[PDB]
RNA sequence: AAACUCCAGUUGACACAAAAUAGACUACGAAAGUGGCUUUAACAUAUCUGAACACACAAUAGCUAAGACCCAAACUGGGAUUAGAUACCCCACUAUGCUUAGCCCUAAACCUCAACAGUUAAAUCAACAAAACUGCUCGCCAGAACACUACGAGCCACAGCUUAAAACUCAAA
């Protein structure tokens, strides 16, 4: 699979129209090797359905896509990275579905098909969440998803979905 | 006779009279000049509230309350409401270091009252309560 | 600490500008800086912080007399450091950049244009 | 320039040299001695010590010039002055006894007042800062407005809607119209003084 | 509170010159240190910071006075040159 | 903007809280510390040195019981904020800061100067810091990291505090 190059820091600054390295207000993991390590620690994703959050430049996106996932759902809050993610989608036909919106408010129980819903008592239901998000939003999300597990709704309508 | 900057004392008799009354019988205009608001209350020597006017009572809202013009308007309103009660001479007692510290007195003078003395009564603790922490802006 | 040796040797920016403007006006309202400066009744138009927070430019309204303007300029440059020390000591801002007093003359154009429009002839339907 | 910088402009004023030494102030006296050492440029063709010299009319003749033809320009100027004088005499003869005190017959006074009545006091400056032209008011200098009056008069008289009416006859009529605060030149001044007020808020930018 | 009123921090207006009276009151409060106390008491100053500030102010005063004394002492020499040429 | 409107101004009554100015002073104490007033006790030693462990003390924070609570305030809520907002601004209110009786025993606990005695003549002296030394005594140190670590031992502490290594590795630090 031929993917476009990972954006460099300068391209990120220009895309955000900041013109400086001091008003970035964000930290990016632009090493595909660490991201591949992370996705390796996420388990075996072959023929799996991933729901990724906070892609940004997309190092984690590329690392997951290199693994043989069945379809990768991206949720991005910046419109300014949607062009890069669209180029990635064109590079990988059918394995990338980009969605603009908040991860705190997106409804995943309708995102994937209903044939993946496995009973709670069985193994994890072939769906996985991977995330490298801002630390100011990763804690409300884990609290919300813990509530969802307690109610067995939201992303866990499919069963015992694994998170990384 | 040399003019005395110091006020007269109630005990020692003095020849200073204002419209026939002595110093301790003149009405008192209490000004509270806060950072966002100014409040003027005119009272009699026996502590009878005659007039009251603050920047919020004259229609100014939010940040417009803490300006010189708003304090001047409040002073003018208090001066009119006190002039309608037989007050001409006043003793000004100011409290606080807000923007309306002096604008209130401009308003009072422009409303027709005559200031015969200025007193400051800003609360200065000798280290009582602990102030709040400095803002980290 | 050998003082004899020592002496011998953006949304945030707008809020800081407003805070410093209010603080500087409050400082100028009294003889806290100096009695001489208190006598001149300097009025400030705005406070502008450089994007790197390297200097604070305080724009003070100028008068029509030139000698008064020069005297105000001199005392302001002589008193800027004392204002910085007072601002930092009052904990209005934990670190204040050097203060530079800049003259403001923007209202001059409006004033002259008002003066000329007062005496100008617009003809019918003025 | 074939004149060296040390060369200075000549002063053609004839009564200036006649000022008694008694009146001279010490600074004036000083400049009078200083000018002795300086080199003075040859007086140009044009201004003279004559008593009928009018610098304003000379400048107007220079602005009516086309192709260095000063003879024709001065001919047109004198024809205009004569036409104005004749029209005023014709109007003065046909006037009632009490109207004869308020009819001006001197063409020079009429010319100067007509040019003064058209001088704009405020003007506009094109200034593109935000990518768009912003015409802002500005106080015009005296020289600028004096030039603008003359140029507006000349351009008004060179308009092509006036066909076969010779320039002297057009210019005398326009001067007489401007003498009474009427005509298209005064309207051009008014439309500028109104458009400089309709964009008054733009002074805040500049 | 328990004290007699219109004695402390009170100034009498002369000939209706209210402005001069207000400015004199401001001068009094400034030279008595009340204004600085009020401005400093808005927010709490930590004891170590207060100690450092007081030490810095004291030593700045001492250094400035010494430098001024040196300049005044050496100003006597500043005059026209008596041995000009040599 | 939320909040309050049993709100706000004058006046009167009213702390188990912390102590303007003096203090531009440089004092007391072994150190830590000590800056509102009065009174009672009271600041060892007529050689010096002398302890991680002996004997007594040790800022702030923290923990047991009881109590007080104006103000301040870790956390916890709410208000406002870009496009992953302000952690920073605003409001409310906890532990805590206070008192009584016990613990805990750590600080940039620093003048980063071990205690006593002496000298200013020398070459003054790697550098900087804080002028250079001598006599005598106790404590401590012998490349970096591993390591304010592991184990052993001790402790009102139970993760804590004190003492404190080795293997592998490097040519440096
Ligand atoms: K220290
Ligand atoms: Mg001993
Ligand atoms: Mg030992
Ligand atoms: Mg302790
Ligand atoms: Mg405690
Ligand atoms: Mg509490
Ligand atoms: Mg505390
Ligand atoms: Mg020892
Ligand atoms: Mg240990």
């Amino acid at each position: 699979c031929r993917l476009p190059p990972l954006p460099t820091i300068r391209e990120i600054i220009k895309l955000l129209r900041l013109q400086a390295a001091k008003q970035l207000s964000q930290n990016f993991l632009l090493d595909l090797r660490l991201t591949d390590k992370i996705v390796r620690k996420a388990g075996n994703l072959t023929n799996a359905y991933v729901y990724e959050v906070g892609p940004g430049p997309g190092g984690i996106t590329r690392s997951i896509l290199n693994a043989d996932v069945a379809e990768l759902l991206v949720v991005e809050k910046d419109t300014r990275f949607i062009p890069g993610l669209q180029m990635l989608s064109d590079a990988a036909p059918g394995k990338l579905r980009i969605v603009h919106g908040d991860v705190l408010t997106f409804k995943v129980e309708k995102a994937f098909s209903e044939s993946l819903k496995r009973p709670w008592e069985d193994d994890p239901p072939n769906v996985h969440i991977i995330g490298n998000l801002p630390f100011s939003v990763s804690t409300p999300l884990i609290i919300k998803w813990l509530e969802n597990i307690s109610c067995r709704d939201g992303p866990f309508v499919y069963g015992r979905t694994q998170m990384t | 006779t040399k003019f005395s900057i110091y006020p007269p004392i109630p005990g020692e008799e003095s020849s200073l009279r204002w419209a026939g009354k002595k110093f301790e019988e003149i009405p008192i205009a209490h000004i509270k000049a806060s950072h966002n608001n100014t409040q003027i209350q005119v009272v009699s020597a026996s502590n009878e509230p005659l007039a009251f006017a603050s920047c919020g009572t004259e229609g100014f809202r939010n940040a417009k309350k803490g300006t010189g013009i708003a304090a001047q308007t409040a002073g003018i309103a208090a001066a009119a409401r006190a002039k309608q009660k037989g007050v001409i001479h006043i003793r000004v007692v100011v409290k606080g270091l807000g923007p309306g510290r002096l604008s209130a007195m401009h308003g009072l003078i422009m409303g027709g009252l005559e200031v015969i003395s200025i007193t400051d009564n800003t609360p200065i603790p000798h280290n009582g309560c602990r102030p709040r922490k400095a803002r980290k802006l | 600490k050998n003082w004899l040796k020592k002496f011998a040797s953006h949304a945030r920016l707008r809020a800081l500008n407003g805070l410093l403007y209010k603080a500087l006006t409050d400082l100028l309202c009294t003889p806290e800086v100096s009695q001489e400066l208190y006598d001149l009744n300097v009025e400030l138009s705005k406070v502008s912080l450089t994007p790197d927070f390297s200097a604070c430019r305080a724009y003070w309204k100028t008068t029509l007399s030139a000698e008064q303007n020069a005297h105000m300029e001199a005392v302001l440059q002589r008193s800027a450091a004392h204002m910085r020390h007072l601002l930092m000591s009052q904990q209005t801002l934990r670190n204040v950049p050097p203060i530079v007093f800049v003259q403001d003359k923007g209202n001059a154009a409006l004033a002259e244009l008002d003066q000329l429009l007062a005496v100008a002839d617009f003809g019918p339907r003025d | 320039s074939r004149y060296s910088p040390e060369f200075k402009d000549p002063l053609i004023d004839k009564e200036y040299y006649r000022k008694p030494v008694e009146e001279l102030t010490e600074e004036e006296k000083y400049v009078r001695e200083l000018k002795k050492t300086q080199l003075i440029k040859a007086a140009p063709a044009g201004k003279t010590s004559s008593v009928f010299e009018d610098p304003v009319i000379s400048k107007f003749t220079n602005m009516m010039m086309i192709g260095g033809n000063k003879v024709l320009a001065r001919s047109l100027m004198i024809q205009t002055l004569e036409a104005v004088k004749r029209k005023q005499f014709e109007k003065y003869h046909a006037a009632s006894a009490e109207e004869q005190a308020t009819i001006e017959r001197n063409p020079y006074t009429i010319f100067h007042q007509a040019l003064k009545n058209c001088e704009p006091m405020i003007g506009l400056v094109p200034i593109l800062k935000g990518g768009r032209f912003y015409q802002v008011p500005v106080p015009l200098p005296d020289r600028r407005r004096r030039f603008l009056a003359m140029k507006w008069m000349i351009t008004e008289c060179r308009d092509k809607k006036h066909q076969r009416t010779l320039m002297p006859e057009k210019l005398s009529h326009k001067l007489l119209e401007a003498f009474h605060n009427q005509g298209p030149v005064i309207k051009r001044k008014h439309d500028l003084h109104k458009m400089a007020e309709a964009n008054r808020a733009l002074a805040h930018y500049r | 509170a328990k004290h007699l009123k219109f004695i402390a921090r009170t100034v009498m207006v002369q000939e209706g010159n209210v402005e001069s009276a207000y400015r004199t009151l401001n001068r009094i409060l400034t030279m008595d240190g009340l204004i600085e106390d009020i401005k400093h008491r808005r927010y709490y100053e930590k004891p170590c910071r207060r100690r450092q500030r007081e030490s810095y102010e004291r030593c700045r005063r001492i250094y400035n006075m010494e430098m001024a004394r040196k300049i005044n002492f050496l100003m006597r020499k500043n005059r026209a040159d008596p041995w000009q040429g040599c």
